[PDB]
């Protein structure tokens, strides 16, 4: 987006003063929409020396005469040209500026406009800038951040030592990665994206997007009236073990609840019996195992079951021992169908086997599984969208890195999901997702499309739960899926 | 009220 | 119906001009009901040379002076007498005709009335007629078809190379097979059937009908207050296998949910245990089998269980191997009770055994099972109501050929079901239906009656699902059945 | 309209059988709209031998099979060709006919369809036709008349000895004079006018119309925002006497309540004082008279007052003595402004003075005043629209002949008003109307236009009275006028 | 409105 | 109901 | 919709 401001000035010819004005009035209009009539309020605008602060000067000037009181605390040393121009206007219009922050100054104001730093922040905040941010965060005033809350790194969502907690953030052109990933997404509060005059072609060129309702609506597969179950595909789910008898059932119904025509589970006996006793619509094939786990002895039976299907999901509750490893790796090596690879199938995966596969795969790890897979720490991989991009690209796969914001990438295109809530922070929610992806592939969506639609809907179903989110369980989530789908349309 | 009088 | 127009003219004495006038004004009145006040709209009427086009000329004339603009594009070479008469009137009333279609002419109109071909169409549409139909289908205008959308074969529902997609179709006397079967039923849009003056005795003579709410209401069995479970009959369901443990449960509850007094399942042990753990109202008899499947070793036990019952359903999840074949065929040969034969029981059926049976049967295949049964391709049997008629007649049975429009026939009487939606395109919906039919027979309805009421209600229950249809599963369908029954009354 | 059926057959080419069919089904559709679902009812159709009876045969045939019972009592000797054709169809479709009326036959039916005579009736009904009509009128059954209730003369509204009282009458193309004038308008009940296929150009050619909401809406003068009282004209009202001090006030406010800019009354002193004490918005000029009445001594003063005005109303409460006669006649002879001539101004009018006037006039008599004016009996002039036409034409004026249906004519164009109720049957309602006409002329409408809009609104205001109509008085009517105007839009 | 004036 | 079945 | 995406 830095390149987008640049191109809009330098090649399209839009004066940078005009972009700055449009940004500032956007902020004024966003505050009106959120606070109602502004004439009642007193405003403290905190301006740095960069263009973020310039945006602040525009806000401050625009509020002059219309609101109860305005004051600018200017906290930079030097001003950029556009910041300077606008400082100059604010002063000519009769606005008051000071350069010293008094702790007690929060006393006489209702709204703090945070125009200290924007996407123009490198490295940690210390000294007075930090002190003032800590003061604002303790003040209980309403906080409006210009562009990104000061102290968020706009490329990662990381807090650079300290950062402003905003009630409202007004950004320009497009959401930035920092608003989308945590902790930054938390500090952004309610996010508005303002159009400030960039050519639309540039806005759309952006290589990374947030999954939206509109995007998902247009990817949902059609339901032609003259159809039968085979129209909507077949899934095989290879899952469960004597230790984990629930996982297969939740994956299976994830597939069915998104509109798949037929789902078959392959689960060690007698645990296979659990599924059909809960959901007799499922087919649950007994696999005869030595000790409760899949092994190479079950390889041939599973390839056979996979000839009549469109997609295979593998992993949930398989257990992670050597015989499961041999089986999963030999199976994936021979299976010439799309694979959705989750949970324990990921823990035992040999990534050489993903490269040599002609057929496509989706991997769906959480950060702990991603860490072990690439042999890094949880902290190195969490929210690391470039690492996810490299891995999908190197292994010719779609990677769905699960978290409160989920990342879906194929190496070229990267998408971020922001639906869901803490109710999904419970075992078995992941199992449902695996099933949703496989089902959507079965219905003819590509792996990336299936993954995009599934993470969105999976989160949206969680938000539809009637009671406190913390009491949500995977079985209730399954029930809410078709409501999510209906509400999408 | 900021942008328009009607 | 061609014979019906003929008899009404030639033996009852109704001038054919009068039938044509009544048809045309029906179309005008149907459009008013659908579009509201017509004075706002501009109409383009597309007329062939046959009587369909004549009907168009009547529409066009009737709209003269009352609507914003009318134009006829006449696309035939020659006109039939009645078409000619009406072309003559349209012209005298001051109506404009042209004989050349300009692509851009769709520009200046809001409604296209399609009176190009009706039930008088043989063979594929090519040349300009096709071009013009392709233009109308791309135009996004509202389309009203006279009789059947031009390009549907009214005897089969097939698209003859290309065909008009209508928002509204107004037909006369009775729905034609083409409106009822796909793809034609899809292209018909909303269908109105107009009374245009045929004697009622002729209308009712028609040998093939659509199942209606009214028909089904009057077939529902009575619920006398002084009753007990035996009043409402007993069903035995012979089903399931070690591979398919769900099917029995869904069939069993299909029977109970339609009001049957007692349902017993016979299911290999321990899979029989699945049913009562989900629905403890069911009786589920363990059958001791060698390897998880019914065989001749279970023949005597099953005949014994069938002495105390009114109907036997057989097939769902039995598996299809040689020992199942021997068992099913020897069983059906000896059973002297009504049989409902579904799924795998159909796959292994020897049709010689249906002829020699004194007792009645209903077969309920989908097209894939029907194909294998008579040794034809899916495409030869799908929507092939005459083949279904021949087979029911030759084998002294009722055949229920499942699809988005289901055909129910006994060889003399043929009925079409149009309830349901794509939510039933999921395994296990078929199992529920089998149970509904058996239950209705148990309650004293004939096989044809039981089949008619069941397919109607089975589809209607699907439409009552609250959320998106694609998330419907057989277990939710079971729950909706009694709502369907209540809404019927 | 007889000429309209003829032209539509003979020059446009519409088979008369088709007109007859369209008429009959209109009747069926009108009954459905009024009675709801018809399948519950038993129908007795009473058919003569003419085309009215033919229409009946079409109704009867169309009801066959759909309703509970149908029977035709055919009461003619001979059948016209189209009646015969349709008798022939009714019989072929299986309909029962009898030729004898049994008094008790009304017992077994719910609806009597009266297709005995239509617009094809000359001279008085006697014998059995009368007996049967008297029986139907005593029966308390629902009665639907085809075209006009049998026994109304369709050109006058007169009862030819005896006539059917219908709940619903369905006529074709246009309302006939007989439905519009009393007693016929009373016997018609609820009137529907069906389009049966006549070219629209012919329908509109009709020289005589009913005033409609739509017609009046499009005649209401505009209210340009940049206006002042002179934009909306000035009226002078010359009225009242020592005997009749109320009339001036009600006429004056009639003018103001329709939007006139200024109204001046000229009323003998001190009775002029009455007006401004009730409505101080009025100007009320004292005229000094010898004995309480206008005379030639007031001629010059009144011509003077009339120079500054756009229209003059004269007559209400003037009294009728010789000196008033001299004054009214000399005044009208010299006044070179539009005159609205009412009440006593009409009683003393010399009609030679209307011919010699260059300026236009509207006369507004009730039948008693019209009788004295042309020297005929009340019975000769009441509802006599051709006499009203002759008089307007001979005297170059608009005549508004007041009654429950009011006739407005200029000799070329004749209009009928059907708004109002018996609440206007009270002295002073007429005075309000005079004022409304003058006001509308003042605002720039022609005399015929002003008269059309006024009679419509005057009646519509009466219908808006909240309480029983019989308690309506002219002062409440004045209050309701602007509600009428608003409801018009 | 097509069939009836009322 | 007289004119149309739906 | 012109000024803001939410
Ligand atoms: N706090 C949260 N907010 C939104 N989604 C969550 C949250 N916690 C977990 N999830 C989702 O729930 C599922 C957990 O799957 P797993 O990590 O395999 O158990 C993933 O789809 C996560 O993205
Ligand atoms: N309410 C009842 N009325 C008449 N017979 C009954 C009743 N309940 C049970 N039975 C009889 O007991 C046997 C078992 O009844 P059921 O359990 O209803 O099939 C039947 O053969 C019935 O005749
Ligand atoms: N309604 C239907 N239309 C076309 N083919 C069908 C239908 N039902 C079943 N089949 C065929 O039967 C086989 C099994 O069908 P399904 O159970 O829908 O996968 C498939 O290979 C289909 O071609
Ligand atoms: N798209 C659809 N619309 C209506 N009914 C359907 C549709 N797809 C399947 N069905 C019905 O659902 C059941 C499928 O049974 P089976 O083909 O045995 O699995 C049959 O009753 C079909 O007629
Ligand atoms: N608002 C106005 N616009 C134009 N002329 C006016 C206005 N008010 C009064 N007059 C003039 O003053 C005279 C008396 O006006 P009025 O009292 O409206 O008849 C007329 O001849 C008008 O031209
Ligand atoms: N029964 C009635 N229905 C409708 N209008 C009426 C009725 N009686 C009187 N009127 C009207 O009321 C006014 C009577 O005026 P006048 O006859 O001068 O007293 C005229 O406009 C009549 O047309
Ligand atoms: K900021
Ligand atoms: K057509
Ligand atoms: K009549």
């Amino acid at each position: 987006m830095k390149e987008i401001d640049e191109l809009t000035i330098k090649e399209y010819g839009v004066d940078s003063r005009i972009l700055m004005e449009r940004a500032g009035i956007s902020v004024v209009l966003a505050m009106e929409e959120e606070l109602g009539n502004l004439s009642d309020y007193r405003f403290l605008v905190l301006c740095g020396g960069g263009n973020n602060g310039g945006d602040g000067f525009v806000v401050a000037r625009n509020l002059l005469g219309v609101v109860k009181d305005v004051l600018v605390v200017f906290l930079g040393k030097k001003k950029t040209p556009d910041c300077e121009y606008n400082y100059g206007l604010y002063k000519k219009f009769g606005g008051k500026v000071v350069e010293q922050f008094e702790p007690s100054i929060l006393n006489e104001f209702d709204v703090v406009v945070d125009a200290i730093f924007g996407t123009g922040l490198r490295g940690e905040i210390t000294g007075e800038y930090a002190e003032i941010i800590n003061l604002v965060n303790k003040s209980g005033k309403v906080v409006v951040s210009v562009d990104v809350p000061s102290g968020i790194d706009s490329n990662t969502g990381k807090v650079l030592r300290t950062a402003v907690k905003a009630d409202l953030t007004v950004t320009f052109g497009v959401p930035k990665i920092g608003h989308i990933l945590f902790p930054g997404r938390d500090l952004t509060g309610k996010l508005k994206v303002a159009n400030i005059g960039h050519p639309v072609h540039l806005i759309n060129s952006i290589n990374r997007y947030v999954i939206t309702r509109e995007m998902v609506r247009s990817l949902l597969p059609e339901r032609p009236r003259d159809s039968h179950k085979g129209t909507y595909g077949k899934v095989l789910i290879i899952a469960g073990s004597r230790l984990y008898s629930g996982a297969p059932v939740l994956s299976g119904m994830g597939s069915l609840k998104v509109g798949t025509g037929l789902v078959k589970l392959a689960v060690p006996f007698p645990q296979n019996l659990i599924a059909t006793s809960r959901f007799p619509e499922l087919i649950s094939v007994p696999i005869d195992t030595e000790k409760g786990f899949f092994s190479l002895q079950n390889l041939q039976e599973c390839l056979e079951l996979s000839k009549d299907v469109d997609v295979v999901a593998i992993g949930p509750g398989l257990g992670n021992n050597e015989h499961v490893r041999e089986f999963v790796n030999e199976f994936l090596k021979t299976l010439e169908k799309p694979a959705v690879i989750d949970a324990d199938a990921i823990n035992v995966l040999d990534t050489s086997v993903l490269k040599e596969r002609k057929s496509p795969a989706v991997l769906t790890p959480h950060p702990g599984e991603m860490a072990r897979l690439v042999k890094k720490t949880v902290g190195d991989v969490k929210y690391n969208y470039e690492l996810a991009e490299e891995f999908a690209k190197e292994n010719d796969c779609v990677l769905v890195l699960k978290s409160a914001t989920t990342i879906v990438t194929d190496g070229e295109k990267t998408l971020f999901n922001i639906t869901g809530n803490t109710g999904l922070s419970k075992g078995g929610s992941g199992d449902v997702l695996t099933g949703m992806i496989a089902g959507f592939i079965a219905q003819g969506l590509s792996p990336l499309e299936a993954s995009t639609v599934s993470v969105y809907l999976h989160g949206f179903a969680a938000e539809l739960f009637e009671q406190d989110e913390r009491g949500l369980t995977a079985s209730e989530l399954l029930r809410l899926i078709p409501e999510a789908i209906r509400r999408l349309k | 009220a900021w942008l328009f009088e009607a």
